[PDB]
């Protein structure tokens, strides 16, 4: 065994394109529409609960997730990828910030941490 | 601490006092020293409370995972898991555990695991600081294949004496009965056992 | 220098409006072994003083003989031995305190904590402590060993300062002492259920109560307590 | 502690600091570290405060008995030896003493004996004892001459204690000065180190490392 | 080893270091140079446990020389002293700490100023007009506190240094076999061969 | 031998009306030997001030560490760290060395730039936060400082009155400690002006 | 330190004194010893103050992540299990002695935990240097089926016993009440029986009393434009 | 192993005025974290207008005071009822203390009274008998908390006259008995706040030419 | 060592094992631990053999000289002499002695003098390393005013258990009966008491 | 104290003793005479624990002077050395022994012979042509073993002694501040005031 894939699976093509990122964006394009609007005294994020079956209880599937008491997230694309990112985002808000400064991270810095995780899946082996 | 487990005709009964001391201060006078590691496999704990709780929790985890894969474990198997933890970590543990359980095939069984982490299968076992004072009494009064009522009386009288002489023992006498019929908890208060 | 072998635990006491109360259990421990169950640790001197002793029992028995000898000696060539020239609590204490401090100064202490409780000739309450170091102090409530940590807080709720003494009756004081003895029995691993209690009153004199027991104990709540965290059965 | 005594043309200068400490805690800044044994003899306090006080007062009593019996002033040699012989009897018991017994007689002239609790008795010209002794020695050794005037000798003793008081954490408070003559010692005042330091810094130009 | 002294005057830093190396009973050497040139205008003297002193000094020297080559540039005395402090501060919580106390005498060519840094084995750094390690300060500081001026010439610094050494030779129980004296100024490092 | 009393020194902080004060002595020593009279123990990162007593190598190391961390904080947050946030950072940083601690007694002082509220805090060597309303003390003369502050302090002192109170608290505490003194500095901190004053004191 | 926990009819109450000490010196006179693990799980700490704070925040942090992961409100048994396994691993070196109390979907709970990792269950508990004084009160006045008001009274009385009789305890009583089906109410400085009397004298100095060598403005602002 | 010594806590304070002297002490007696007594007198009238306190290990303290009181009695017997002057008492106490040099009374002793010119006098002793006349001396548990405050408020240390900026010291003006008692009370109130062994009560013995007077004040009991 | 003395209707009986160990080596397997200090005042010795022999010899001397002057000493008097030696020399002694005697006025009396040198008058007493194991048994089985045969059985059964569990005890069970009728020695061998 | 040397030549005994007195950190004196004249033709040098050295030496001196007066006669060096040995042999089993080592240099007027006795604090006596105490022998004995002759003049003895002191000053870590040298011969005891 051992993970023997220690090389990048995303690489530059002759045209300068990073194929796997483009294809990931194509998967996002197929995803259900979600949106966000910023007001003077608040922000709203919204999406459609596209229920896969009427027998499914769509309340048990949360597309909009609390990351911190003052930060929320919504997505478009692959649900399972989102779910694990929410787990990582929640944890990193504690490990790389709250356990250091005794307060929750500002939005931009939590976004920065999530972004870093997504960047690494674009370069790591 | 005064703890014991006694096999009898219908199975096995575990007994214990309820006193936990920090020096001469009684930090808990209503301690439950009879610990469930499986439905019909229990143990009596003596020594470091931290150690015996940690060990018991790990055993309960092991037997839960055992049960999910291989079905109900034997009392011998439970004793083996206790022994493995006690023997391999003997340098860092202060634990004296009596394991008691009921199978339908094997019926009531008692295993004692003293400080070193050795295992000894016995008809009955006594342990804890208070046990020293009742070696004579227990040896003279134990019989094999006693009734439930006789075994309750034997444990009640034994632990009564252990409590009487050992300052580290006291409070209520707790008992857990393990038979085919199920699991029964008993409790006996000072006003009852002190007049025996 | 030695070590205590056979030991007695707490002695507790307090002042009330007309006198003093003192109490101590009847156990003689041998380490964690509850060896001797009929040890009297309150020793009356005359009809006006009770000396309560904790710690080493062999030294207690020695002190008991000193006090017995003190009474004999005081009576010698003393026509008023049972009147004006009877032993006072203050005389008995000062003598013991002298002995205790002398013995610690020779590096050979009497391994005890002592409370002298009594009523003086003029009716004044006497309550003073002395131990193996020769340390002495007085307080409206006094207790040794575990009693100091558990009895005093309870007894101080009744008599918190000097001005509370005249407001405290013998019934309230005895009730407080008896409750404290129960608490000590719950929480001191070297205590026993059996104890003695002595009341020295300026009107009714010395009342010495033997073979008292801790009663009205709460244990029923123990039946609901299971495991040490997650266990339900 | 910092104590010193030195012999010179005009007799003996005795200079001491005033600080007593228990660990890092400054117990006193007003300790009298010169013991006035009698009007003609002085002793310095270092090591154990009680040991020095007690036994040098006792020494004063022995000196008084000597001159009553012999009808003559006791020599510094004899006085110092009474103390050293006494503390030598107690050797091992844990006395702590480092003192200079200072006097000026006809037969001896100005004389200083370093007496010490392990039994040492040394005659000498310059002695320094205490936690700040090394600092005071520096100033003493580089400026000492036999032909110092009483005024300059007094200042040298003062300046040497100041040097120690500045650098040694366990020295300070104030400086006590004495001048021992044949007709007896003369007290030359108590000098607060705080005020003395700034005064000396300005007038002397020393301690440029310190901002004032 | 034993006595290391430093004094920063108007235009130079002077380091004086004893020549004796004693292994218990015998004085094995009386001409030991307890110093290393870290860069053309930076000198470090040292004292502490045997072996560790030279090992540390040469390790520092190698690192500063490496920096000098990589950047084609001489680090300021302040920068060098900070590097040294960190190495000792790192060392004190190691498995086996460097038991080494140092003085760093450097001439800053940018600021045209001499600079003396005193650093003990714990990584305790102070910039001083004059400094020492061990018991050396106990004997010499009262003399330096008295005579020192910030506008002293190199010759006056050497004279004050001689007085300090004389006091050491008088009151110190150990024979440290004199001192090697080195001057650090705008022209670099040189040794005073008669002291 | 005791690492917290090898070098000596003290820090004291106090709150006043719309202001805080933090002060320290200037001594660094090797036990009995005085080594430096210019060893300042108060540092600042933006508008947040940090005093540190104890082992001098750790004092220097922690200053460099918190400069390091507050610089990165500022680059990422795009704003200066606040006293409340920095206090948590100090606590976190000390506790990460729980079983090999820095032998220090840090003291934080500052005014929150948004609320204008005066803030002080103290720590033990391993990170426990003492957030007092009145005053914080630290160092080898902390007992003396407690005695001075407890009697001299009164709430809502004006900046120039607070200066006298904290100065006299430091000075007289230091003069009863062998390992403190050799100069002193007092910072008077207001929302957008900070004044630094070196005090004249005895040099023994 | 004196900390207690008392079970009652529909919940649990914890209380603590507010004195923290360094040897015989009082470091803080109004210390907060009641720590929040989660909104309705609180605990009180005795022993090494940094350890009690750190272990509470760590488990509290992990409890929060666990709550988010499982979409369930945190349980006291989870906090207990995580605390004891952490403390056991460090073999008593983390000097945290805690009384852990709270309400969750399972009900109301009260546990004690020692630095070595040993835990206990009870209706009334006390920890710290003033625990014997507190337990004396608890053993004298505790009964089954206490009301909320009776439990708060008993808990604070037990802390007072520590305040007055234990030199390690003092100042004020902090209380936190956790009732089933309600928000946990944190009552900071519930009792204040130790306010210092007015001093005999004002020690405010005349301005210019202190001798000053130098003054200077400290630049706290960043590098300026232009 | 038997330890012949103990620590009963307590804090005492002696201040010498111009024609008076006060010796104050808290009334709390302790061992470890327990209170033995909230009112156990620690400062004693020893006769001949001398007040005394031996703070630290109370058994040694009581023994010393008892022996000194006895010494006063025998001084009267042996020297025709001559009044024992405060300086003579001080020297006598040195010998009592130094007599046990190698097994000391574990106490810090302070006595107060008037000298033979009627001026206020305070003497301070270490455990083995080294002593000095002092103007101001705190002893015991909270001595380190009290002394710096007294340096500042009695001797006006570090206090200079406004406008001169360090050039002119604040002049050392004499304090009245009412002024001293204020400083004593504030010293103990502050010590009570920050020291766990200080509290319960404060007893002050004031010595004048008229004799010895007592004042008692409540302190916080936590 | 396992020793005991038990008062009964007609007087008192002393009992003892016969094992004397140096570490794990049995230096004497037929030791006589029942020592005569007077005609009808005997003692059981535990602790340092040197110390308890020295003490007993001194007591025997004291009671012999007492008898020559004042006639037969009481058991209380003998216990007092034992106590005086044990208490005053507590720093230099390791002795645990049970004193048993028969008067005609007082009948059977038992006094135990533990390590500290305190005295405790009891209906019966147990001491020695083996006694720890029979506190429970003896407390449950002792009755006042037993017959000679019952008391012999009580001591035989008690010491049997003490010997069974205590490695430092063993050999024969020796007994000395003190009554008005005189002094009777009894001995019981392993083959007898081990099957009880 | 530290270094004490002795050499017996043709017609005299020469004792060399260091001048330093060091109390831990500082050299308190550099002119200390570590010797006592016991009788006109008998000199004793000494070294060991502070206080005890002088106390013992003066005690011996007093006793020999007492004998001299009582009998109007000077004891032989051998007799004096035996008396001294017994005092030290008695002392070693005392409550607190004299920690003092001595050299006794005497000229026997009856036999017309110089005599050197070495006695340590245990009461270990040996008669030697040359001797020392402490570490002094370790540095000097190889030189004395090489150059010593029983027919040496006093001047040759002093020259050999100078070589011994020079070797001590070179290899010994401690600064003993030179030596006071005294000669014992038929005319009595005299001090060499330039060495
Ligand atoms: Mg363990
Ligand atoms: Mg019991
Ligand atoms: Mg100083
Ligand atoms: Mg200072
Ligand atoms: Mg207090």
């Amino acid at each position: 065994m051992t993970d023997r894939y220690s090389f990048s699976l995303t690489t530059f093509s002759p045209s300068g394109k990073l194929g796997q990122i483009d294809y990931a964006l194509t998967a996002v394009k197929q995803g259900v529409t979600s949106l966000g609007i910023k007001a003077t005294n608040g922000v709203v994020i919204a999406t459609e609960k596209k229920s896969s079956s009427p027998l499914a209880m769509s309340e048990t599937l949360s597309k909009v997730s609390l990351l911190t008491p003052d930060i929320g997230a919504v997505y478009s694309g692959m649900g399972p990828d989102y779910r694990v990112l929410v787990d990582k985002s929640r944890k990193v808000a504690h490990t790389s910030y709250k356990r250091i400064y005794g307060e929750y991270p500002p939005t931009k810095l939590l976004v920065s941490e999530v972004a870093k995780i997504m960047q690494e899946a674009t370069q790591s082996g | 601490t005064s703890i014991m487990a006694v096999t009898f005709k219908d199975g096995v009964i575990l007994g214990a006092d309820s006193r936990t001391t920090t020096g001469a201060y009684i930090a808990n006078r209503v301690t439950d020293k009879l610990t469930r590691v499986h439905d019909k496999i229990w143990c009596c704990r003596s020594g470091s409370a931290a150690d015996t709780q940690a060990i018991a929790d790990i055993v309960q985890y092991h037997l839960e995972l055992y049960t999910s894969q291989y079905g109900t474990p034997s009392t011998e198997t439970a004793a083996s898991v206790f022994k493995e933890l006690c023997y391999e970590n003997k340098d860092n543990l202060t634990a004296g555990i009596i394991v008691a359980g009921y199978d339908d095939k094997n019926k009531g069984e008692v295993y004692t695991i003293p400080l070193g982490g050795s295992v000894h299968k016995l008809p009955y076992a006594i342990a804890g600081s208070g046990s020293t004072f009742i070696y004579g009494y227990c040896d003279k009064n134990f019989r094999e294949n006693m009734s439930k009522e006789e075994t309750v009386d034997f444990i009640k009288h034994s632990l009564s004496q252990a409590i009487k002489w050992d300052g580290s023992s006291g409070g209520v006498i707790r008992m857990v009965v393990l038979t085919a019929a199920g699991v029964e908890r008993l409790i006996f208060y000072p006003d009852e056992y002190e007049q025996l | 220098t030695q070590q205590p072998i056979v030991t007695g635990t707490s002695v507790i006491s307090m002042k009330y409006d007309n006198g003093v109360i003192i109490a101590a259990d009847n156990l003689g421990s041998y380490g964690s072994l509850l060896r001797f169950n009929g040890v009297e640790r309150l020793i009356p001197v005359g009809d006006n003083t009770v000396v309560g002793i904790s710690g080493d029992i062999s030294d207690m028995q020695h002190i008991e003989r000193l006090l017995k000898d003190l009474v004999t000696e005081n009576a010698y060539d003393n026509p008023l031995a049972d009147a004006e020239e009877a032993l006072e609590p203050s005389y008995i204490f000062e003598y013991l305190a002298t002995v205790m401090y002398q013995r610690r100064s020779k590096m050979n202490p009497l391994w005890n904590a002592i409370i002298v409780a009594g009523v003086q000739s003029n009716g004044d309450q006497f309550l003073r402590y002395v131990n193996l170091l020769g340390v002495t102090y007085s307080s409206p409530t006094l207790a040794t060993g575990f009693g100091a940590h558990m009895a005093n807080p309870l007894l101080r709720k009744v008599v918190d300062r000097e001005s509370d003494i005249p407001k405290t009756t013998v019934q309230v004081a005895e009730e407080a002492i008896v409750n404290a003895m129960r608490v000590l029995y719950y929480r001191d691993a070297r205590s026993s259920r059996n104890f003695s209690l002595a009341i020295i009153d300026k009107n009714t004199g010395l009342t010495f109560k033997k073979n008292l027991q801790v009663e009205n104990m709460k244990w029923d709540f123990a039946k609901d307590i299971k495991g040490y965290g997650t266990q339900k059965i | 502690t910092t104590t010193l005594a030195f012999r010179f043309q005009g007799g003996i200068i005795v200079a001491v600091d005033s600080r007593a400490t228990a660990g890092n805690w400054v117990a006193s800044q007003t300790v009298k570290k010169v013991i006035e044994i009698n009007p003609f003899l002085l002793g310095t306090m270092a090591g154990g405060a009680a040991d020095c006080q007690f036994w040098e007062t006792w020494l004063g009593s022995q000196c008084r008995l000597h001159e009553l019996r012999e009808k003559e002033r006791i020599s510094v040699a004899a006085a110092s030896k009474i103390l050293s012989n006494l503390v030598y009897q107690y050797k091992g018991a844990g006395l702590s003493m480092g003192t200079m017994i200072c006097g000026y007689t006809r037969k001896e002239g100005p004389t200083i004996y370093y007496v010490d609790s392990d039994g040492t008795r040394l005659k000498g010209d310059i002695f320094c004892v205490g936690s700040g002794q090394t600092f005071a020695y520096g100033v003493l050794d580089s400026n000492y001459k036999w032909d110092l005037s009483v005024e300059d000798a007094l200042y040298l003793g003062k300046r040497s204690i100041l040097a120690a008081a500045h650098r040694d954490a366990y020295s300070g408070g104030s400086v006590n000065l004495y001048h021992v003559t044949e007709d007896g010692w003369i007290y030359h005042g108590n000098h607060d180190v705080g005020e003395l330091f700034w005064k000396v810094k300005e007038e002397e130009g020393s301690f440029n490392n310190v901002i004032g | 080893m034993d006595i290391i002294l430093g004094i920063r005057v108007q235009d130079s830093v002077i380091l004086a270091s004893s020549k004796a190396v004693t292994r218990g009973i015998s004085v094995l050497k009386d001409s030991d140079d307890k110093t290393r040139q870290l860069s053309p205008h930076t000198l470090m003297s040292f004292a502490g446990e045997a072996g560790d002193t030279v090992q540390f000094a040469e390790y520092i020297q190698a690192n500063i020389q490496l920096y000098s080559i990589r950047e084609d540039y001489e680090l300021s005395p302040q920068a060098v002293s900070s590097f040294v402090r960190q190495e000792l501060a790192k060392s004190i919580r190691s498995r086996r700490p460097y038991q080494v106390n140092v003085l760093i005498g450097g001439y800053d060519k940018k600021k045209n100023k001499p600079e003396l840094y005193q650093i003990d084995y714990l990584g305790t750094k102070v910039e001083l007009p004059y400094g020492a390690h061990g018991y050396s300060g106990f004997y010499t500081f009262s003399l330096l506190d008295h005579h020192y001026r910030p506008d002293m010439t190199t010759e006056e610094g050497l004279d004050l240094l001689k007085l300090c050494v004389q006091e050491l030779e008088k009151r110190m129980p150990m024979d440290f076999k004199g001192v090697i004296v080195k001057i650090v100024d705008k022209d670099g490092i040189r040794q005073v061969d008669d002291f | 031998s005791d690492p917290s009393s090898i070098n000596g020194g003290i820090v004291v902080a106090m709150t006043g009306k719309d202001c805080v004060a933090i002060a320290c002595d200037l001594r660094l020593g090797s036990q009995s030997l005085g080594v430096s009279n210019k060893f300042e123990k108060i540092f600042h990162y933006g508008h947040v001030f940090l005093g540190i007593t104890g082992l001098a190598t750790d004092v220097t190391t922690l200053n460099e560490m918190f400069r390091y961390k507050t610089n990165l904080y500022k680059l990422k947050e795009e704003r200066a760290i606040e006293p409340e946030t920095f206090t948590q950072l100090v606590s976190s940083s000390l506790y990460e060395r729980r079983f090999g601690p820095y032998f220090v007694g840090p003291v934080v002082a500052g005014i929150n730039s948004k609320s204008g509220k005066p803030f002080i805090a103290g720590f033990d060597l391993i990170g426990c936060i003492d957030e007092a309303k009145d005053f914080i003390v630290s160092g080898t003369a902390s007992d003396q400082l407690f005695g001075m502050c407890e009697s001299l302090y009164e709430p809502n002192l004006e900046p120039e009155d607070l200066f006298e109170t904290i100065s006299q608290a430091l000075l007289n505490a230091a003069d009863r400690d062998a390992l403190s003194g050799w100069g002193a500095v007092v910072y008077i901190i207001k929302k957008d002006e900070v004044v630094k004053r070196y005090l004249k004191m005895r040099q023994d | 330190t004196t900390i207690v926990g008392v079970k009652f009819n529909n919940g649990v109450v914890i209380a603590a004194d507010t004195r923290s000490t360094q040897g015989p010196i009082v470091a803080d006179k109004n210390c907060a010893k009641l720590h929040r693990i989660s909104p309705k799980i609180w605990c009180a700490g005795a022993g090494t103050a940094a350890d009690t704070e750190a272990v509470t925040q760590l488990i509290g942090s992990n409890i929060e992540l666990h709550s988010l992961y499982t979409s369930r409100e945190p349980r006291v048994v989870s906090a207990l299990q995580m605390l004891k396994q952490h403390l056991f691993k460090y073999q008593g070196h983390i000097g945290a002695y805690l009384i852990v109390a709270g309400v969750d979907p399972t009900g109301s709970h009260l546990f004690s935990i020692h630095a070595d990792g040993s835990t206990d269950v009870g209706y009334y508990l006390s920890l710290g240097s003033g625990s014997l004084a507190a337990m004396a009160v608890l053993e004298s006045h505790w009964k089954q089926d206490l009301t909320k008001e009776e439990a708060i009274k008993l808990a604070s009385d037990a802390i007072q016993a520590g305040i007055w009789n234990d030199l390690g305890s003092g100042s004020n009583v902090d209380v936190c009440v956790m009732e089933i089906g309600k928000d946990a109410e944190y009552l900071r400085n519930y009792l204040t029986p130790n306010v210092r009397e007015e001093k005999q004298k004002s020690y405010k100095f005349p301005r210019g009393t202190t001798a000053v060598l130098k003054e200077s403005i400290v630049n706290i602002c960043d590098i300026q434009e232009e | 192993q038997f330890n012949p010594y103990g620590d009963n806590g307590g804090t005492i304070l002696g201040i010498a005025g111009e024609d008076f002297a006060v010796l104050a002490g808290d009334t709390r007696n302790i061992t470890d974290y327990s209170i033995n007594s909230r009112y156990e007198p620690k400062v004693f009238d020893c006769g001949d207008n001398i007040v005394m306190s031996a703070n630290g290990f109370a058994a040694d303290g009581d023994a010393l005071v008892k022996r000194f009181k006895n010494s006063v009695k025998w001084y009267h017997f042996d020297h025709n009822d001559k009044k024992l002057s405060i300086n003579s008492a001080a020297r006598n106490i040195q010998h009592l203390l130094y007599g046990k040099r190698f097994f000391p009374y574990y106490v810090h002793t302070i006595i107060a009274g008037l000298d033979e010119d009627g001026k206020g006098a305070v003497y301070s002793f270490d455990p083995v008998g080294s002593y000095e006349r002092e103007q101001c001396r705190a002893g015991g548990a909270a001595a380190s908390l009290i002394m710096p405050f007294l340096d500042n408020q009695v001797n006006f240390k570090n206090q200079y006259e406004p406008g001169t900026n360090g050039k002119v010291k604040k002049p050392l003006k004499y304090l009245s008995v009412e002024e001293v008692i204020k400083l004593v009370r504030d010293s103990f109130t502050s010590a009570t706040e920050r020291h766990i062994q200080v509290g319960d009560g404060l007893e002050i013995l004031i010595v004048t030419k008229d004799g010895v007077r007592k004042e008692f004040y409540e302190l916080k009991r936590d």
